[PDB]
């Protein structure tokens, strides 16, 4: 996977093609990509927006804005470094304002109680 | 305006295949800057191609 | 003809698994 501003997508490496591109819209600048085994795809934004993805679908399932710690300018609300854990049930982040802070999926939801947003491609943005 | 300054100076001695060429170059680097390609279009239908 | 940006081929924009999600790699 890789990023630019707004932009994500994935690509196969024995042959160099363009396999995906993700959801990424208004996303911004994006500082980070993180991937688990379980093909979530973690983009952290400069913007201090956590964004999850169906890593074969592209589909953005999540949006997370990050709080910033006491004293902060709004400008320190950014994700600058991401790692699963060797699990991929952990993110770590490191931000902007001097802290690292760990996710961890929600074990009570399950397909129905916690959908997500909805699949639904804007056919708008021409990147299909 | 680099692309299209280096074109226009070779039209304007005349060298239109090096022009072309040079167009062709410019649409297969760029291919989606509106502009390229609507310098290569206008060349050639002045020529009447 | 198909002398005219020759290199620029429209499946080098589409992304391939989009067709195809479950699609090995």
């Amino acid at each position: 996977a890789s990023a630019c501003t707004d932009d994500i997508r994935s690509w196969g490496l024995a042959e160099g093609s363009l396999l995906t591109n993700f959801e990424s819209e208004k996303t911004g600048i994006i500082n980070t990509l993180s991937i688990n085994q379980d093909d979530v795809l973690f983009a952290g934004g400069d913007n201090g927006v956590l964004s999850f993805y169906d890593y074969k679908s592209g589909h953005k399932y999540q949006s997370l804005a990050t709080r910033e710690m006491v004293g902060s300018l709004e400008g320190e609300r950014s994700v600058l470094c991401s790692t699963f854990d060797k699990t991929g049930l952990r993110l770590i982040t490191g931000e902007a304002d001097k802290s690292i802070k760990i996710w961890k999926q929600d074990e009570t939801a399950t397909k129905e109680s916690e959908p997500g947003l909805a699949w639904n491609p804007n056919l708008s943005a021409k990147r299909f | 305006p680099l692309w299209i300054r280096y074109i226009d100076a070779e039209l304007k001695v005349k060298c239109i295949n090096h022009a072309r060429n040079l167009m062709n170059r410019a649409i297969s680097t760029l291919p989606r800057v509106d502009k390229l390609w609507y310098k290569y279009l206008i060349v050639e239908e002045s020529l009447n191609n | 003809t198909d002398q005219i940006a020759k290199n620029v081929k429209l499946d080098d924009f589409i992304p391939k698994r989009q067709s195809n999600f479950e699609l090995s790699v």
